[PDB]
């Protein structure tokens, strides 16, 4: 691999960034985490397929 | 006694501690250093249960109940008949479980096989440890552990479940329960394939791995394989043990309100129109 | 002079960092102590 | 450390395996369309092979969709065709069973009438899938353990929604078609009939449910521990026992005094899983039709624990003391 | 698979040069922080 | 439970929700609360709302008078205002037959 | 219902109810619906502390 | 002080990555504890100075 | 001046990807920290300044 | 100046996809951040502006 | 003359020139959009 | 000497571009920080 | 006295790395214990010293 | 006496590492026990004398 | 040079058609946005 894991690692980092970003602008930790989980699955999944 | 093939495997060595001082077999059981400690802890714990049962007034296995101390005692030791016996049996139980897992390490080291079983048992130990010491430690009292009774420890589960007003809504309980119903799903189908292939209709040849590989391919459109089912199978059951440990360690130390109230994050999201 | 024989140099460091970590966590849990105490009341 | 056989470290992909065949001519109804997924290939086999689509499979798939659609169309119409509200309340909406006032008669479409029709298609869909499992095993010339194990699951499935409501004389005893509502039904069912913990068959089903996960963790770990001896090829270890079966047996013989064979492990595996819904089906069938209160049944049969301590919080602490004031 | 004597000679010299450069900024930063807001 | 801020085991023993011998003394107080809420809603709150409350104070669906329940007083606490003595200095609201300051 | 109270007690209680109910003009106009609700609701409050 | 003999037994790839991560984690930790305190939090102090 | 030898140890592809991810994550983290504070929150300052 | 050598390290096909995903998400996130604020939300301002 | 992507120096030089033109154009539009936003509602 | 295959002269050329990129990134960062300090100082 | 013979049984390569981890963990532990204290939290003493 | 023969029984390298871990773990555990108390807490004791 | 095995002449042909479609899609959007701004301005 060495690229799918990196893309997966990029997605989870973006998910954490989107998690704290929503908390700063309001929202809640649980609501922000779900979007972070969603961002990790979507962006990480898209990257794992779009770029290899 | 031995088996028809056991003699060539009963070799000296493979111990973690104690060497050949304890390296022998009693009957079929392997006795190690941790088989000695297992015998001490299991027997002491079992006897103390019946000693507590004697003073409790009943020897009925259903009605035997060694309960933890009151929440007022905190994390300190309690009088042995005011909940202190439960604390000693817990120490004996933890010592027996850890010794049992470590004894399995010596057994599988002597057989030159992987340590998957002692690791998998350690998850079961962790599920027990998070129930009897970790969760009581976080909640500040030994009285939060489950009592040592066949039916008495069901009342603890029922009360702890309703301590959060509907325990099915626990998100980690949902994940953990989904793993149990699927682990039994995987066990039923995996056990069925091997039995079906090895036991065809009378008068017909037994089948190989290909026939079961193509059966669920014909059945559900995909077969995970002979090796894959054990790999996903251990993971399904380990996740069942791990997530069950999670669902109870977040109930009270991390979440004190009702579990339905947890899902309020999803209901009142900003995206949902009023 | 030097020794050129093979040696797993990080093997003892890892176990020290784990045993020390348990002591590190215990000292914090004794000094600061139980960040979320979640005290309970007995009703039975 | 040593390679724990949890994820395959190298994958090989060749021509797609279309499957075996015999005089039953399986290839007629196979899709002959294969795909390979390298993500699922890390833990298992990577080929998303062709699926045999027969008439039991198609009828089950079609009727299952009708039950799925009727439930879904009702849920969508329950929120007034509001898609954002349907998604938001997806885990909360359901197709509720008929009201108890209608007994076993056909209720109005809005008051459980569509539930019976949706349940009718679900019952046909589930039975058709079971027939597919039975037919596929017969056409593959193997044993019917897959169908027999499925029938055990259907037994609890039939008792929950078909047999017990008929015995109880009311369609209202069925389980609602919802994510949370069948959890609410599960909790309400235990509360209504005393405490389902004290149902011996519920306790028995838990024993085999715990045993199923316990065994299949044990079997999965043991096979992976002996997979260095080709233990994952269990079938060849049954017809010709290798050291993988010997060490797997001797590991458990030296641990707990007794073991199994490479074939006998799956008999333990099959029966513990099969007994989970069989005892559960009996326990549910005996609930309401016979008992109606399980804790009182436990008290009557003298296996309900008795407690001597007081019950109020005032007996252990004070309101001010708990508040720390 | 190991370093020669010559290889480690230049590696240490670079590492020390980075050590002083990193420390020099840190010492300056700490002095600036102490003047701005002392902690003693 | 939500109105009191407590849980189900605060007033009940989970193994027997029916058994009066397995209930805490708070269960008896809650049982008195059910009667009080019914009396307040049926005879006090609804009759006065149906004659004086403006349309903007009524319900959305049935245009019904707002009612009170457990959470109206507790508002998420085991006792209203955490057991604060709110009637010691208000004898006027303590009885219907003239204040007794004594 | 509250006319039998003394002058200092009536002023003390009436001022408290305005603060308690957040209505600065409570019991000012007898024909006001809020005042008429309060008069009945004074009796209900006394009933709670006495009957219940 | 030469002390270049230590580098013979160390893999430069492993130690540099471990040290680089360690320095940033240490620097972030000291910056986080400073922000936790009400005296050295320059963000809160700047608000007080302006007001 | 001899620092160029760091590239003999680290693969440029691996470090550049790590540096790019770290640099943006650090930059985003500092930006979010400012937005949390009531002083260095330019979004709220514009609202207060306009009003 | 001679930054063109970055393509000798980064695969142009790999970086272009990553940059395209990053730019849209950054643009979407910033747009959503402005909507979160009560001063730069152009949708709510139009409602207020139209009275 | 190292190249981990198989591109020659001439190929990479031409690719950057197009990418640079496909960076100023994106930035020029962003600059114009940012300027219009600042005139509409300034943020500093 | 090398661990990743790059020659000594290749790394010298690579480092020069990297430092030039690092200085450019730091140059605008200094300008960005200087402008922010004037707008809202934190000292 | 004659403690130089500890290296005749202990490996100096492994001991040096092992004690380095131990020493840092000790220093991090002791430093973080002082912060919990109300008398040796030098961050809080600066606040009291200023006031 | 004649206790020097324990090294003819115990491996000097193996006992020393076990002794080192045991001695530090015992020392750390005992120090933490005093911190868990009130009388033998030199950190809390110093604060009391200050007041 | 060509990672997709596609010639330079083909790429110019493909882009010219793609740009023609892009402008047509954008031309509709410009008219669509103009109609929306007249009906309900957002500035
Ligand atoms: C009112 C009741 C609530 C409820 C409240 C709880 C509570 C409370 C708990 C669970 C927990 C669990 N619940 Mg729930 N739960 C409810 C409804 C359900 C339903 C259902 C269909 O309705 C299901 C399937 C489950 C399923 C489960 C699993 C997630 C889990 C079970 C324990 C576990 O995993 O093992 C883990 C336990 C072990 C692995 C035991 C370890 C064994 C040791 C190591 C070995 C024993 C050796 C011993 C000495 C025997 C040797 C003697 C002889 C020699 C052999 N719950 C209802 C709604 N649920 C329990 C849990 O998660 O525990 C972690 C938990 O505490
Ligand atoms: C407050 C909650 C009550 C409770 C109320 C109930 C009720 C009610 C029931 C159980 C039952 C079960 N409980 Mg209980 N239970 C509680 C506490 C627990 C605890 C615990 C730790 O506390 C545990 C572990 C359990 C465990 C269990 C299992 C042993 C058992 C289910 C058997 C089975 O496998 O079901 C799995 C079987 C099915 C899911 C149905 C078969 C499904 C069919 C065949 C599949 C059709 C698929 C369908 C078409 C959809 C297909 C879609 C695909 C995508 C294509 N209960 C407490 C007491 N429990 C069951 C029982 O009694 O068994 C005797 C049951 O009915
Ligand atoms: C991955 C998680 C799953 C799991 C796995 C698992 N369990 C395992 C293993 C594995 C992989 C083993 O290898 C090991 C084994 O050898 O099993 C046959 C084992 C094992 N888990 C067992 C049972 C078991 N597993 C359970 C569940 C699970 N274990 C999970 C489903 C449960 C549940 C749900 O409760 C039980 C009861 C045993 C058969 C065995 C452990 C044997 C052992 O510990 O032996 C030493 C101890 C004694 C002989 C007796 C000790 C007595 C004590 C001193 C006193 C009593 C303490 C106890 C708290 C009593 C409480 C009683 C009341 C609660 C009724
Ligand atoms: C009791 C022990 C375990 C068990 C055993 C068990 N279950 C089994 C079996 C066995 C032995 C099978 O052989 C059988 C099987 O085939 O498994 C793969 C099965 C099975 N049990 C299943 C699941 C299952 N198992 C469960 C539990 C368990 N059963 C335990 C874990 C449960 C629970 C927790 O209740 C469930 C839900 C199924 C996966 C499978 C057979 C069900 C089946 O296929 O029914 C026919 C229905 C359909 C084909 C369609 C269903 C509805 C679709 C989702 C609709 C289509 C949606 C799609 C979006 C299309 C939309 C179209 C429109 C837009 C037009
Ligand atoms: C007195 O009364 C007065 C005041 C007069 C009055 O009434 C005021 C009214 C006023 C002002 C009208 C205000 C309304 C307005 C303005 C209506 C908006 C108008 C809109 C929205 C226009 C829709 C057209 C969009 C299409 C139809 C796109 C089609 C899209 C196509 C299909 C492209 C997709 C297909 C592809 C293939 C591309 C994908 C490519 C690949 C896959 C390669
Ligand atoms: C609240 O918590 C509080 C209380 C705060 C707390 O915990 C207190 C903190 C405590 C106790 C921790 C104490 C910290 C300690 C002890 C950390 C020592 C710090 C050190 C050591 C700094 C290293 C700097 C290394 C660099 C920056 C090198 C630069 C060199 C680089 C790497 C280039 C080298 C590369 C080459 C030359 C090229 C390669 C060469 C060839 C290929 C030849
Ligand atoms: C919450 O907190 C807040 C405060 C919000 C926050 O987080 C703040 C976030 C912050 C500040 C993020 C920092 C942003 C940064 C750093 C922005 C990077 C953005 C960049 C760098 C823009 C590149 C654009 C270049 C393009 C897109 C060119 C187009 C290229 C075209 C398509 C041509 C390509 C085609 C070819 C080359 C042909 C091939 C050639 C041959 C075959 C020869
Ligand atoms: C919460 O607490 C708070 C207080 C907030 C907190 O955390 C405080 C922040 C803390 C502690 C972070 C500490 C910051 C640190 C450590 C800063 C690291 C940042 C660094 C070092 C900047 C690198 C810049 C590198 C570039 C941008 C190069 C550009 C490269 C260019 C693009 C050239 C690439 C191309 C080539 C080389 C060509 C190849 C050549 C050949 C093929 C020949
Ligand atoms: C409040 O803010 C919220 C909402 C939060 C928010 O997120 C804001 C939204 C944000 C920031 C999104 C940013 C939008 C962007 C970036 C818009 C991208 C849009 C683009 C780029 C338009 C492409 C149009 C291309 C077409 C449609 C071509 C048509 C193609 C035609 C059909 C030709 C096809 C080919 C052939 C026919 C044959 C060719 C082959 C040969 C010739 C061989
Ligand atoms: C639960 O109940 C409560 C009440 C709470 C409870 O606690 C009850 C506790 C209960 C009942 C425990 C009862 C304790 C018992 C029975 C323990 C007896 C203790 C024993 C037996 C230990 C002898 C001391 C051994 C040493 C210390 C040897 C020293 C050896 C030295 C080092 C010599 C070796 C040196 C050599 C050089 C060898 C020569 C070698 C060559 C010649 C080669
Ligand atoms: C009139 O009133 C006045 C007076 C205004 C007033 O109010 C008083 C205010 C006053 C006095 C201001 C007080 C100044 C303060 C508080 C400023 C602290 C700031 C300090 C001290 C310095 C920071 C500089 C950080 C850099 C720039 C580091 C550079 C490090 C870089 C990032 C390199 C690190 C990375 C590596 C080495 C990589 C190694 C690689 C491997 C290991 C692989
Ligand atoms: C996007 O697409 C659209 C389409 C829009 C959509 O919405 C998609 C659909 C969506 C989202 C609905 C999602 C469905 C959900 C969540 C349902 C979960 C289902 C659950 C949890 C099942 C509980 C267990 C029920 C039992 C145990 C039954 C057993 C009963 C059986 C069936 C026995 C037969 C019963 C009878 C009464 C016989 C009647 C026959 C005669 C009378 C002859
Ligand atoms: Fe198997």
């Amino acid at each position: 691999m060495t690229c799918t894991i990196t893309c997966w690692g990029i997605g989870v980092l973006l998910g954490i960034m989107t998690t704290v970003g929503l908390m700063v602008v309001g929202w809640s930790f649980l609501q922000g985490a779900f979007m972070g989980v969603l961002a990790w699955l979507i962006v990480g999944g898209v990257l794992a397929v779009a770029v290899c | 006694a031995l088996l028809s093939f056991e003699r060539k495997y009963r070799v000296r060595g493979g111990t973690l501690i104690g060497g050949d001082l304890f390296d022998f077999w009693v009957g079929p059981f392997y006795v190690g250093f941790f088989g000695v400690t297992t015998a001490f802890f299991a027997l002491l714990g079992t006897i103390l249960i019946f000693w507590g049962a004697s003073q409790q007034g009943t020897f009925n296995p259903w009605l035997i109940n060694i309960a933890p101390p009151d929440l007022s005692y905190g994390l300190g030791m309690a009088p042995l008949m005011e909940g202190g016996l439960w604390q000693i049996i817990t120490i004996c139980a933890i010592g027996a479980f850890v010794s049992w897992a470590l004894r399995e390490v010596e057994i599988c080291r002597k057989l030159g096989m992987g340590y998957h079983v002692p690791f998998a048992f350690s998850v079961a130990i962790f599920a027990y440890v998070t129930l009897v010491v970790f969760r009581p430690l976080l909640m500040g009292a030994w009285g939060h552990g489950f009592p040592y009774g066949i039916w008495s420890h069901l009342d603890w589960v029922s009360n702890t479940g309703y301590a959060y007003l509907h325990f099915h809504y626990n998100p980690a309980h949902m994940i953990a329960v989904t793993f149990f119903f699927t682990t039994t799903l995987a066990l039923a189908l995996h056990g069925a394939l091997v039995l079906s292939a090895a036991n065809p209709p009378k008068g017909e040849e037994v089948k190989g791995p290909d026939n079961e590989d193509t059966f669920f391919r014909d059945f559900i459109g995909y077969s995970i394989g002979t090796l894959g089912i054990h790999r996903v199978g251990l993971l399904l059951a380990l996740n069942a043990g791990f997530w069950s440990a999670v669902c109870i360690i977040i109930s009270g130390p991390v979440w004190t309100k009702g579990w339905p109230e947890w899902w309020n994050w999803w209901l009142e999201m900003p995206i949902w129109p009023s | 002079w030097n020794s050129k024989n093979p040696t797993d140099i990080y093997k003892p460091a890892i176990v020290v960092g784990v045993a020390g970590g348990a002591v590190f966590a215990a000292a914090l849990l004794v000094s600061w102590g139980q960040p979320l105490a979640t005290d309970s009341m007995q009703t039975g | 450390p040593e390679y724990q056989n949890i994820f395959t470290q190298v994958q090989v992909q060749g021509p797609a395996e279309l499957g075996v065949d015999n005089e039953n001519n399986l290839t007629e109804e196979r899709t002959t369309g294969t795909g390979f997924s390298q993500l699922i290939g890390w833990i298992g086999n990577a080929q998303l092979g062709p699926i045999y689509l027969g008439w039991f499979g198609i009828i089950s798939l079609v009727t299952g969709t009708l039950w799925f659609n009727i439930v879904g169309f009702n849920m969508l119409s329950q929120v007034g065709y509001s898609i954002p509200e349907f998604i938001r309340q997806l885990f909360w909406l359901a197709l509720e069973p008929p009201s108890p006032e209608y007994g076993l008669r056909m209720p109005p479409l809005d008051d459980g009438g569509w539930f019976i029709i949706a349940s009718f298609f679900l019952l046909v869909s589930v039975i058709s899938w079971w027939l597919r499992s039975y037919q596929l095993a017969e056409m593959h010339k193997m044993g019917k353990h897959v169908a027999w194990a499925f029938a055990a699951a259907i037994w609890l499935f039939l008792v929950l929604g078909l047999f017990r409501p008929i015995l109880m004389g009311s369609w209202s005893e069925a389980v609602p078609y919802g994510i949370f509502p069948h959890l609410d039904w599960t909790t309400a069912f235990s509360i209504r009939y005393g405490n389902l913990y004290y149902n011996p068959f519920h306790a028995l089903s838990i024993v085999f449910l715990y045993g199923s996960v316990l065994l299949f963790a044990m079997h999965g770990a043991t096979i992976l521990a002996v997979t260095r001896f080709g233990g994952d090829r269990e079938l060849e270890q049954i017809y010709d026992r290798g050291t993988a079966s010997e060490r797997a047996g001797l590991f458990w013989r030296w641990t707990m005094g007794f073991n199994a064979t490479m074939e006998g492990i799956h008999r333990w595996a099959w029966w513990f899983a099969v007994l989970t819904p069989i005892t559960g089906g009996i326990g549910i069938l005996l609930t309401g039709t016979v008992v109606d209160n399980w804790f009182l049944w436990a008290v009557e049969h003298n296996f309900a624990p008795d407690y001597t301590q007081d019950y109020g919080y005032e007996a252990y602490t004070t309101y001010d003391g708990f508040l720390g004031r | 698979t190991g370093l020669t004597d010559e290889q480690a000679q230049e590696l240490h010299s670079v590492y020390m040069s980075g050590l002083w450069l990193f420390s020099a900024v840190a010492v300056v930063a700490h002095l600036a922080t102490f003047i701005w807001r002392p902690w003693f | 439970s939500n109105s009191l801020g407590r849980n189900c085991v605060f007033c009940h023993n989970s193994r027997a929700f029916y058994d009066p011998a397995q209930h805490t003394p708070q269960w008896a107080t809650a049982m008195l609360g059910i009667s009080m809420v019914q009396e307040l809603n049926n005879e006090w709150i609804v009759p006065i709302g149906e004659a004086h409350l403006p349309p903007e104070r009524l319900g959305p669906v049935y245009n019904d008078v707002p009612k009170l329940a457990c959470k109206t007083c507790h508002k998420g606490y085991q006792q209203p205002l955490q057991g604060l003595n709110v009637v010691a200095d208000w004898p006027e609201l303590a009885t219907t037959e003239g204040p007794f300051y004594d | 219902v509250l006319a039998d109270l003394t002058v200092e007690n009536y002023d003390r209680l009436l001022a408290a109810m305005r603060s308690w109910t957040g209505i600065p003009d409570l019991l000012e106009d007898p024909d006001h619906y809020q005042s008429k609700v309060a008069i009945n609701m004074i009796q209900m409050n006394q009933t709670i502390n006495e009957e219940w | 002080s030469k002390f270049y003999k230590i580098w013979l037994i160390f893999d430069p790839r492993r130690v540099f990555v471990a040290q680089g991560v360690f320095l940033f984690l240490l620097a972030a930790m000291i910056h986080l504890v400073l922000l936790s305190t009400e005296h050295f939090n320059w963000f809160e102090l700047a608000a007080a100075n302006a007001a």
